[PDB]
């Protein structure tokens, strides 16, 4: 998308729609703590099912 | 719990805002016809701010 | 006996994984609160990048 938008030129519609998806990096720190803390419950629930 | 999570979220938000602000300065005073500058405007949604 | 020995290895592996989790993997049990209770920042977090 980046390359071809540059090739034809103009304000790309697709880039404009998903602006946050392109310009912001995804951060794992906020998440993995809670995945590990959540683990004991997840396993228990799956076992019960 | 609680406050510490809020602090890490706030610091991440602050760092992203600052980096964007740095990128933003490189684009000042670019002349394209009648356009004279470009910016990436970053804001925080209310429903999440509260 | 084989079951229990493998269980011991699995417990060690989870404990090792868990130490590397969050927020910037460290002795997270108390260190996060200790980091904010003074006007300071965790060194390992400064060297995250």
């Amino acid at each position: 998308r980046l390359i071809e938008a540059s090739l034809y030129g103009g304000i790309s519609s697709a880039i404009t729609r998903s602006l946050r998806d392109y310009l912001l990096p995804e951060n794992s720190g906020v998440r993995k703590a809670f995945q590990d803390m959540e683990a004991a419950l997840r396993e228990n629930r799956i076992t019960l099912e | 719990s609680s406050k510490s999570v809020a602090n890490i979220i706030r610091k991440t938000i602050q760092r992203e805002q600052n980096r964007i602000r740095m990128l933003n300065q490189g684009l000042q005073a670019v002349s394209f016809g009648q356009v004279r500058g470009v910016r990436l405007n970053v804001n925080v949604r209310e429903s999440h701010a509260i | 006996v084989e079951r229990d020995e493998v269980a011991a290895q699995k417990r060690e592996l989870e404990k090792q994984i868990e130490r590397l989790s969050q927020p910037s993997g460290a002795e997270d049990s108390r260190m996060i609160a200790l980091a904010e209770r003074f006007g300071g920042v965790l060194l390992s977090e400064i060297y995250d990048d």
